[PDB]
């Protein structure tokens, strides 16, 4: 699912900025 | 037509009152620009709580003014750090935007001074922490919930925009949650007073607009962009463009496709659309009716624009109550200043 793959991405912390 | 007279002419009306407002803000706005403040309070009127924070030039402490007994967010900036990492136009311009703006939804900047060794900014301290952390642990937002802070954010671009400043980091992350349930926006590190294009790479992957990605020279167009990436955010509880890393993400950004999950209502998928808008000429906030594009979109119907700028509205979330001493925990570091003054001619304006 979506949320699953969200959850798999290691981006559901803090972002940086670039 | 889709509006009667009475409705045409109260919009009309609405609209003659945003212009009138604006050019008071940008008068305002203009003197403190060109006439910044300086050195208005000093370290010894301040004890210090507790480090929030550190970065690669500077840190954020829990402050307390020694009489009145106010709390703070002080930021404290090394000057030969910001030096040597070629930092010093950004720090200067972030300071001197802070101490012109002035808006309900804006952080403010209560002091500023400098000593031989530090810059300091001594901001609004909002203990409720911010959006990112309430949004991770709720899941999503109702589109209620999300509209009410869509719409100032709204305003606050607006505002912004209307002051030829362009803002550039919008996120989560840099939304506070104030203790009567409305936003603060924080961190205007990456914001420009520019009229026309700009160029550089700068913001956070989920949030770039494709322009910026493209190398294309950019307008305030990209704060309306990321306007929708917020809003898609808070709804859906993640982002419309994600991926491992950076560069797939991009790849999607400039794809021009966005998926909606099934619980978005049809007049969200249509605002989105018109935000994740890839062509400029097509973008709302980028066309002939300038914000209205918004205001007026059917997702706002329910939303009196003015009653969210007096603050009149009851706030669909309060933070917990804990006391501005209460507040990730951080190493101690003394707060060394030296006998000798450095860098003073590169931070004169500060
Ligand atoms: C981003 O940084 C990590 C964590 O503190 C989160 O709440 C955001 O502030």
């Amino acid at each position: 699912t979506t949320y699953a793959d969200f959850i798999a991405s290691g981006r559901t912390g803090s972002r940086n900025a670039i | 037509g889709h509006m009667g007279n009475a409705a045409a002419a109260k919009k009309g009306s609405e609209q003659e009152s945003v212009k009138e407002f604006l050019a008071k803000a940008k008068e305002e706005f203009l003197k403190k620009w060109e006439s910044p403040s300086q050195n208005t309070a000093q370290l010894d009127h301040f004890d210090r709580i507790k480090t929030l924070g550190t970065g690669s030039f500077g840190r954020v402490m829990l402050v307390k003014h020694k009489e009145t007994g106010n709390h703070y967010a002080m930021k404290i900036l090394d000057k030969q750090k910001v030096v040597k990492l070629k930092q010093i136009e950004h720090t200067l311009n972030e300071k001197r935007i802070l101490q012109a703006v002035n808006f309900p939804f804006l952080v403010k900047l209560e002091f500023s001074f400098k000593d031989n060794s530090n810059l300091y900014m001594v901001m609004e301290y909002v203990p409720g922490g911010e959006m990112f952390s309430h949004l991770r642990r709720i899941g999503r937002f109702s589109e209620p919930h999300a509209r009410f802070y869509a719409a100032q954010i709204v305003l606050t671009f607006e505002y912004l925009h209307s002051l030829d400043l362009i803002y550039r980091d919008l996120k989560p992350e840099n939304l506070l949650i104030d203790q009567q349930g409305y936003i603060q926006v924080t961190d205007f590190g990456f914001a420009k007073r520019v009229k026309g294009r700009t160029w550089t790479l700068c913001g956070t992957p989920e949030y770039l607009a494709p322009e910026i990605i493209l190398s294309k020279g950019y307008n305030k167009a990209v704060d309306w962009w990321a306007l929708g990436v917020l809003i898609y955010e808070m709804a859906a509880g993640y982002p419309p463009f994600f991926a491992d890393q950076p560069i797939q993400i991009y790849e999607k950004i400039v794809s021009g496709k966005v998926r909606f999950p099934s619980h978005f209502s049809s007049d969200l998928k249509d605002l989105l659309r018109n935000l994740l808008q890839v062509d400029l000429t097509k973008r709302f906030g980028n066309l002939k009716n300038g914000v209205n594009d918004i205001k007026n979109h059917k997702w706002f119907a329910t939303t009196d624009w003015i009653a969210i700028y007096q603050r009149k509205v009851e706030a669909p979330f309060i933070p917990k109550f804990k006391g501005p001493g209460d507040t990730d925990d951080y190493e101690e570091e003394e707060i060394r200043v030296s006998i000798n003054e450095k860098c003073g001619k590169e931070f004169t304006e500060f």
